[PDB]
Formats: structure tokens, C-alpha cells, sequence
């Protein structure tokens, strides 16, 4: 059902965005990276104590 | 001559089941699901790189192994398709007990004069990194999907 | 149900062949000749007690193994009946090569980043007693007959 | 086929030739020379960490 061996090099996933060299606005990253962004938005929780 | 054609079915139907059983014991087959490649990377990096996954993960005994592989394959296919695996993937009691029995199958002679099964429940309570190098930094094992 | 008779006689023929190949790799069979006893005793006493004789002594590749088993087996049946073995039983050049290639088949990972194949000709030039405990007193390996 | 795992892993069980009240160290040396050799290493009194 599956064929080639694992690579051991642990290549990180590679990206090419539509953003310009000097983009600094957080909202500009939301369209291309909604999962990381939604996770970033979890930093808003300001009620929980340890 | 319809016996020499039926005996050629039986020695190609067992040669296929035999080859297919060994293939689905192995790293390229197991790591064909991307959820399995941290264990695959850590297997290939380890002292056990050149033994198959099922040399540890399934019973060696053939009457025990066939049902096990099928049941384990069924639930792994279900979890990868209709299930929702969590952030932590951990082995069950069933697989902790088969892995451990396989440690003893290949390493009896190191351990014959000593009560190494008595203090620690599992061999890997001392040989911790045989459990997929779990104490090493995450980046040596893991990348984003 | 008449061609399904061949597909039984066929799976029982191949399962008999397969069992017989494995049985004839094993220490009980090898030591059914009293001449092979000292090597059988030292095997059973060692780290490698739980792998068969041919795990070292014959090629693992199936196409190479069957002919090697037949020729070695034929030489041995001969030297045991019609030949006159010496006081010294020593491995020939071919078994030295097939034994050594098997060391590597099983212990690659210990040796992957070191030139251990290059200084000494054989692994056992350092791991001497993997050669049937040859440095131990004679009485720990040998009796008359 | 068969297993050549002819030797099975079993927790060691001992029955010595000693009496229930033996306390002399030297009395154990014949029964257990390996662990006794290990025990004699405690005589090393030269090494600092
Ligand atoms: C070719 C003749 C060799 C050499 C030089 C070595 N091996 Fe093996 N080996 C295998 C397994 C599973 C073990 C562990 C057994 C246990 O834990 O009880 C070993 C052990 C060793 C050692 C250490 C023990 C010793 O006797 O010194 C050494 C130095 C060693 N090996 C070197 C597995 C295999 C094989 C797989 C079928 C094969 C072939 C070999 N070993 C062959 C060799
Ligand atoms: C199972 C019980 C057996 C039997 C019947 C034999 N072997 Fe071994 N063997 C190993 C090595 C490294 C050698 C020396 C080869 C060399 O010169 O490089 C041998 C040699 C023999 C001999 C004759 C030579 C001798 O020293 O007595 C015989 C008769 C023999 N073998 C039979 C290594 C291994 C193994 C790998 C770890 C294993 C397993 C066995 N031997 C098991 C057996
Ligand atoms: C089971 C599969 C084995 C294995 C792995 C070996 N033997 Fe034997 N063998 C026999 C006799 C009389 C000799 C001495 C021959 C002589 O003096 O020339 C041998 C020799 C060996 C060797 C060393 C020679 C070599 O081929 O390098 C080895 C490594 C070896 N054997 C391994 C007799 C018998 C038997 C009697 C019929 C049987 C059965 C076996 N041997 C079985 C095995
Ligand atoms: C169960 C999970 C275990 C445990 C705790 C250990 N083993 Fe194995 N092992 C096998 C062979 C052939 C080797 C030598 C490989 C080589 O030299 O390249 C080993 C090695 C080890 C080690 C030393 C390496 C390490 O990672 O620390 C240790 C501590 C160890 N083993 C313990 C063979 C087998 C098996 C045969 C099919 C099985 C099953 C296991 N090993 C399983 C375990
Ligand atoms: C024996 C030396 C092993 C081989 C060969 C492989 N694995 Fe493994 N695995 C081993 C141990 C000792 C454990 C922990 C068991 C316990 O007692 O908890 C595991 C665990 C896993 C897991 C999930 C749990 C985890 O700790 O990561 C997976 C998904 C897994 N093993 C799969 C796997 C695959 C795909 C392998 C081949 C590439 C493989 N294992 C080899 C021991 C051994
Ligand atoms: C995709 C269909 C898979 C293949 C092929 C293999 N595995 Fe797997 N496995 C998969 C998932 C999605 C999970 C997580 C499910 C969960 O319980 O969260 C697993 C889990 C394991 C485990 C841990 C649970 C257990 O059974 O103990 C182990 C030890 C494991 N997988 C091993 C393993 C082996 C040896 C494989 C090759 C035969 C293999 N897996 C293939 C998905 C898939
Ligand atoms: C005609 C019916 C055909 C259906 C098949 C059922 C009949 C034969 C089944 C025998 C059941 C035992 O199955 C047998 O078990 C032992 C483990 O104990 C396995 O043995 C395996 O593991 C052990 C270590 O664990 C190794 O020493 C051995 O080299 C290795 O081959 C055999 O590879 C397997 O074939």
C-alpha cells in the first residue's frame, strides 16, 4: 500500500507567500496561515491563573 | 493436468500472502501514513534501524501475528480516516506487552543470570530511548505536517 | 472441488518445503552429528544462542541460500561418512566470507560511522570468542568421542 | 518454521548449600564467585572523584 522509505533529513515544509519583503502587519498573515493565526489569537485569554 | 494447474495456484497464493505479510511489517509500509514518520525517522536513526517495525510491534508466533496485524491495521486505518487522533499518540497496554515480550525474544542471553524482569515492569523503563528517542529535543524528531 | 485439491496439496507442499529449510538451519539438526557438538555447545552458551546456525553460516538471500545449503550439506555428509576429518576442524575461505557478511547484516548500526571493516579483515579479529569461544580452556567445550 | 529461541528468559531461582543462619562472607564465595569478585572491588581505596 506504500513504497518508499522515510527520509532522515527532517526537511521543514517550505513556503512562498504573496507578502512583500517588509510586511509587518499581523492581519496580512491571516489569509495564508489561518491555523497558526487562530492559535496566535489564543493569547487573548486573560482570565486563567495557575 | 488440472492438478498441476491447481498446485500452481497454491504456490503463488502462498508466495503472495507470505511476501505481502513481510512487506506490511516494514518501515516504508508503516510510514506511508505521515502521522507515522516521527516513529519512522527515530527507527531509521536507531540501533534497531535494520529490523522491521513488527519485529517489535507484533507477535512473532504466526497464529498470534495474523489476527494481530489485521486488528491493528483495521483500527489504525479507522483512526487515520474517520477518527480524530489527539496531540499525543501513545501505545496501549496490548502493544506495551507485545513489544516487551519481543525484547526478551532477541535479548534473553544478555539477561539470563539476572532478575531484570522483576524491578521494572518493562525493559524500556531502563532502556528508555529504545522507545523512539523520546528524551531528545523535538526538532531531532519532528516537523510540521 | 477438483482444482481446489491441487490448491491444498500445493500449500502443504510449499509449507513443508519452508518448514524443512528452517529446520535444517537450526542447532538441533546441525548437532545431529557428534562432530558438530563442541560448536553446538559453545553456540548454546553464548550471546548468539537464540539465533540459528545458518543465521551466521549461510547467506540470507534466498536465491543464494538454497544452493549454499545443498553444497555445504553435501560436503558435510561426505566428510562424515566417506572422508577422514583431521584433528583440526577449521572453516574454509567461503564460510569466513559468508559469516562476516552476516555480522554486518545484523550489526550495521553499531558500526555506521567508523571504518571497522578496514583495519582487520574480519569482525571476529577483534570479537574473537564469537568464534565458538576458542580462547577458553578445552574442558569447557570438549569431551572424548 | 520453528524458533531458535531455545533458551527462555526466566527469573533466576537459587538453592544453596548454606544453612539458614550462615553469616560468613567467605561461605558464599564458592556458590557465587562472580558477585563475590565484584564485592572484592570495594577494597580499592586509592581513587578520588
Ligand atoms: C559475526 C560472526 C558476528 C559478530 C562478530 C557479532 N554478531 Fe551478533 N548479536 C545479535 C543479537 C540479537 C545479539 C544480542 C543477544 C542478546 O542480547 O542476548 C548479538 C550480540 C553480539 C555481540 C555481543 C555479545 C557477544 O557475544 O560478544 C557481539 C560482539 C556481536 N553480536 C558481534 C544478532 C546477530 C545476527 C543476526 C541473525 C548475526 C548474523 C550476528 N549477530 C553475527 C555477529
Ligand atoms: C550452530 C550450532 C553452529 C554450528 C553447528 C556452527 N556454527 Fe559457527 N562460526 C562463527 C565464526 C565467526 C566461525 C569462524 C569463521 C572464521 O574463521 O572466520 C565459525 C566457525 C565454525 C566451525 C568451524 C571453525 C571453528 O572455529 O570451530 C564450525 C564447525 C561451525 N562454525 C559450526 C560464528 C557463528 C555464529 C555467529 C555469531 C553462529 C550463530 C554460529 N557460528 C553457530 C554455529
Ligand atoms: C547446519 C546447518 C550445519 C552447519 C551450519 C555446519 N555444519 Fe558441519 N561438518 C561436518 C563434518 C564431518 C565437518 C568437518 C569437515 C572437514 O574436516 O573437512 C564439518 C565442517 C563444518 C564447518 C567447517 C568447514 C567449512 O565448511 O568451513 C562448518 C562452518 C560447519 N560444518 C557448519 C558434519 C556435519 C553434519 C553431518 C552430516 C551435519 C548435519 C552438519 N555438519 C551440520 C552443520
Ligand atoms: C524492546 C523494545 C528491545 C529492547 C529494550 C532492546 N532490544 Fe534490541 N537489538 C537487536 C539487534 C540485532 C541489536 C544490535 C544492532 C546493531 O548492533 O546494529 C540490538 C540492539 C539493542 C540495544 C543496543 C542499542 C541501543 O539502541 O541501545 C539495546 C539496549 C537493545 N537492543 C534492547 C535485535 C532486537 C530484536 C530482534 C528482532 C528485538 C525485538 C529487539 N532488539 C528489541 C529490543
Ligand atoms: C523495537 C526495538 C521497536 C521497533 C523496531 C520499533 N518500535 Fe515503535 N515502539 C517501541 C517501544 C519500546 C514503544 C513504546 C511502547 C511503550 O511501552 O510505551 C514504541 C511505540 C510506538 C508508537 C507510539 C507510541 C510512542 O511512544 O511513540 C508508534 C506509533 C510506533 N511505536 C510505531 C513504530 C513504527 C512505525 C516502527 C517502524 C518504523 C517502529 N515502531 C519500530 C519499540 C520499537
Ligand atoms: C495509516 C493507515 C497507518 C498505517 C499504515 C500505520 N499506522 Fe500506526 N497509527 C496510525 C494512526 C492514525 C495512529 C494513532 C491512533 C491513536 O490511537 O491515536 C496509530 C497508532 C499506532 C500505535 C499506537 C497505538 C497502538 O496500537 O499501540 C502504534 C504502536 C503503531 N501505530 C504502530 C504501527 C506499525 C507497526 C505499523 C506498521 C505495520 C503502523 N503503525 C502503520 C496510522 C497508521
Ligand atoms: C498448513 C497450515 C498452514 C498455516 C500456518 C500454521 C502452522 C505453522 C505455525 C507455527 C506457529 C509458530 O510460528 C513460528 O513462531 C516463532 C516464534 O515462536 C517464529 O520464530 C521467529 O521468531 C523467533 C524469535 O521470537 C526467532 O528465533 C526465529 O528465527 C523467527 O523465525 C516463527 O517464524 C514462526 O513461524
Amino acid at each position: 500500500a506504500g513504497c518508499s522509505d522515510v527520509s532522515t533529513e527532517l526537511k521543514t515544509p517550505v513556503y512562498k507567500t504573496k507578502l512583500t519583503a517588509e510586511e509587518i502587519r499581523n492581519s496580512a498573515f491571516k489569509p495564508e496561515f489561518p491555523k497558526q493565526y487562530a492559535s496566535y489569537e489564543r493569547n487573548d485569554e486573560t482570565t486563567v491563573m495557575t | 493436468k488440472l492438478v498441476l494447474g491447481g498446485a500452481t495456484l497454491g504456490v503463488v497464493a502462498l508466495a503472495t500472502v507470505a511476501f505481502g505479510m513481510k512487506y506490511t511489517d516494514q518501515r516504508p509500509f508503516c510510514t506511508s501514513c505521515h502521522i507515522m514518520n516521527p516513529v519512522g525517522v527515530t527507527h531509521k536513526l536507531s540501533g534497531h534501524a535494520n529490523i522491521s517495525c513488527n519485529d517489535c510491534h507484533a507477535p512473532h508466533n504466526l497464529l498470534a501475528k495474523l489476527p494481530f496485524k489485521a486488528i491493528a491495521g483495521a483500527r489504525d486505518v479507522y483512526m487515520n480516516t474517520l477518527g480524530h487522533p489527539g496531540d499525543l499518540i501513545l501505545a496501549g497496554m496490548e502493544t506495551k506487552e507485545v513489544v516487551n515480550a519481543n525484547c526478551k525474544a532477541c535479548h534473553t542471553m544478555t539477561n539470563v543470570e539476572v532478575a531484570s524482569m522483576e524491578a521494572k515492569k518493562y525493559c524500556t523503563d531502563c532502556h528508555r530511548n529504545v522507545q523512539h528517542m523520546r528524551m531528545k529535543p523535538i526538532s531531532t524528531r519532528e516537523v510540521a505536517d
